[PDB]
């Protein structure tokens, strides 16, 4: 689901990630709810004071100090969500997705047990099949004859054709496998 | 003025306070943009084999074909017996030998001293 | 009329005052919308180099440039303005439209006029001319300042063949915005300048000054202080 | 807690709604914060991070500058957390 980066961030994105940060370490610092509100208002505030600053240079070097006092300000133990990266939870139930590939390899009884959901499996093995062809076909009309300069995969153009390249990320084991 | 990031090398420094980070140029732009070209090539070529519907079997990725032959085969024929190498070579292989010499023969020799002026407690040690 | 410098470039035109709007005008054209014909770039370019063999006969000159090397060994501030011949003869109209581009920005620009002129109308007629010009960096791509670090070091050009001798003897100064500029340019004041035109000789208060003209010691003696934003270079020239 | 797609509207918009800034008649699923509203970056940034401690699951800064939308945010927390209905 995660978009295709960019060569480079923008000033823009670089002081919203800047942002996130600190009101997240401030949250992580104040743990009560109104302090968190409080300061929060204030960080807010701060950014507004320059936020129209016109000298891009003198904006830069102030990015580059709050950088430095985020760090020195940085909680040593900031909140990580449960399932975010570093979270308690993160990559708890890895083990548990399985590929799909795998179902190929049953023995036919087991197969059996699950009939309908065979039969629907056989029908995107089908889909996936017929659509190959065309997804790369689309793939290159539209790259660039350099080369894909970009992650980024165009969508299906045409009724009938499925998004290119898009098997693995539709058929992608679920969250909570069980 | 909060006290600096002193980097070190199980300590790199954070992207947000690189001073780097804050100086770029057109050329820096430029060599980004080329590197993303080189990212997005790569990964085009594998997510088109990736999701190939006839494909049954490892996608061959030539660098970790390069990183082992690096690591084991490349290392004989692109070596040269040179001082740093000879001298490392004798210290980490052969230094640790005599330590292990020098420590093993003076206790085995201190021991068989005290065995021989009966100075040795083996009451029970009945068992070798 | 234009001069650049290590830390600054300027252009002015000297006019009447009835002429300030047709002078604002010219101003707004060349910063902003400038050739940088190829022919031209080429002539320019002859032109650069005679000039870089002619400013070699300047002792003093040559000797402040060795100075900034020296001193400001490895930064920036070492650069001559002028520039290395290979630079010259390697510089494109692609580098010098990217020169403009980088560096010649609204924010880093001041419009400054003295004499019969009325603000109102200065304000005016750069809204009208100097609007367009923008302080937007092309991809992001914004040029940080960097901090310019003083060695103590020693050049020396031994040319026996060379009439006289200059020297030039500096130690790393205070910034633009120090308050401690005032105070050693009073020092600079005391110890004071030289030159064996001058007509003081040996009365002259400043010691150095005195004992000069009285054994006819240097032909000339002055006392600098170069700032730069972070750094300066504080001493004295004398040619002997 | 099946975590329903209308759970996830509802839930979105009460958030927005407990918004002083957005004006609760005119929010909508489709009005663009940037653009319908008169919310900026920096509320957008915002609104993002309370989305994220409502349902207490962290959207990536790449992603997270992108939804622009109501909608958006439903839709992503759908996928992010494979509500199919």
């Amino acid at each position: 689901a995660f978009s295709a980066p960019a060569a480079y961030l923008t000033h823009q994105q670089k002081v919203l990630r800047l942002y996130k940060r600190a009101l997240r370490h401030l949250e992580s610092w104040c743990v009560h709810r109104d302090k968190y509100r409080y300061f929060a208002c204030l960080m807010r505030a701060r950014f507004d004071e320059h936020k129209n600053e016109k000298d891009m240079v003198k904006a830069t070097q102030l990015l580059r100090q709050a950088e430095e006092e985020f760090w020195y300000g940085q909680h040593p133990q900031p909140y990580i969500f449960p399932e975010s990266p570093g979270g308690t939870s993160y990559e708890r139930y890895e083990c548990y997705k399985v590929p799909e590939w795998c179902l190929d390899d049953w023995h036919p009884s087991e197969k059996a047990m699950y009939p309908d959901y065979f039969a629907k499996r056989e029908q995107w093995k089908r889909l996936r099949r017929e659509s190959w062809e065309r997804e790369v076909k689309q793939l290159q009309e539209e790259t660039p004859p350099g080369g894909p300069r970009t992650e980024a995969l165009p969508p299906a153009r045409k009724e009938g054709d499925l998004p290119p390249l898009w098997w693995h990320i539709v058929t992608r084991p679920r969250e909570r496998p069980m | 003025s909060f006290p600096k990031y002193k980097p070190s090398r199980l300590a790199t420094l954070p992207a947000t306070l690189d001073p780097a980070e804050y100086d770029i140029s057109p050329e820096t732009r430029k060599a980004q943009a080329e590197r993303l070209a080189i990212r997005s090539r790569l990964k085009r070529e594998y997510l088109l084999q990736y999701n190939d519907p006839n494909r049954l079997g490892v996608i061959e990725d030539p660098a970790l074909i390069r990183w082992t032959y690096a690591r084991s085969a490349n290392i004989y024929p692109n070596f040269r017996p040179t001082p740093k190498t000879s001298l490392l070579g004798a210290l980490f292989g052969i230094g640790p030998l005599f330590f292990w010499y020098y420590v093993f023969k003076t206790d085995r020799d201190k021991k068989e001293k005290l065995i021989q002026e009966g100075k040795l407690d083996q009451t029970f040690n009945i068992s070798y | 009329n234009a001069y650049s410098t290590r830390e600054h470039t300027a252009y002015y035109i000297k006019a009447l005052s009835k002429d300030l709007p047709k002078a604002v005008e010219l101003l707004a054209d060349i910063v902003q919308n400038c050739s940088l014909e190829d022919s031209q770039i080429e002539k320019e370019r002859d032109v650069i180099l005679q000039e870089l063999q002619e400013n070699d006969s300047s002792m003093r000159d040559v000797v402040f440039d060795y100075l900034h090397a020296t001193a400001f060994q490895g930064t920036p501030l070492a650069q001559s303005v002028e520039g290395p011949s290979e630079n010259v003869r390697k510089l494109s109209r692609a580098d010098l439209t990217e020169y403009v581009s980088q560096h010649y920005k609204a924010p880093r620009m001041v419009l400054a006029a003295a004499g019969g002129v009325e603000h109102r109308q200065l304000l005016d007629l750069a809204q009208k001319h100097f609007s367009s010009l923008s302080g937007t960096y092309v991809e992001d791509a914004v040029p940080a300042f960097t901090p310019c670090r003083f060695t103590g070091s020693e050049i020396r050009h031994r040319d026996d063949a060379l009439p006289l001798a200059h020297v030039a003897i500096a130690v790393e100064g205070p910034g633009w915005a120090n308050p401690d500029n005032v105070p050693l340019q009073v020092a600079n004041a005391i110890i004071g300048h030289y030159d064996s035109t001058y007509g003081g000789g040996t009365h002259m208060s400043s010691t150095l000054a005195s004992v000069a003209a009285t054994r006819k010691l240097c032909q000339s003696f002055q006392t600098f202080n170069i700032c730069y934003a972070e750094t300066g270079l504080l001493g004295a020239h004398f040619v002997c | 807690p099946p975590l329903t797609l209308e759970a996830i509207k509802d839930r979105v918009l009460y958030v927005l709604k407990l918004y002083d800034k957005i004006d609760p008649e005119k929010l909508s699923v489709n009005s663009h914060f940037m653009k319908d509203l008169g919310l900026d970056s920096l509320d957008q940034v915002e609104i993002i991070m309370a989305m994220e401690d409502e349902f207490g699951f962290e959207i990536p800064d790449i992603d997270a500058e992108k939804l622009m939308c109501p909608q958006e945010i439903v839709d992503y927390i759908a996928d992010k957390k494979d509500v199919y209905e």
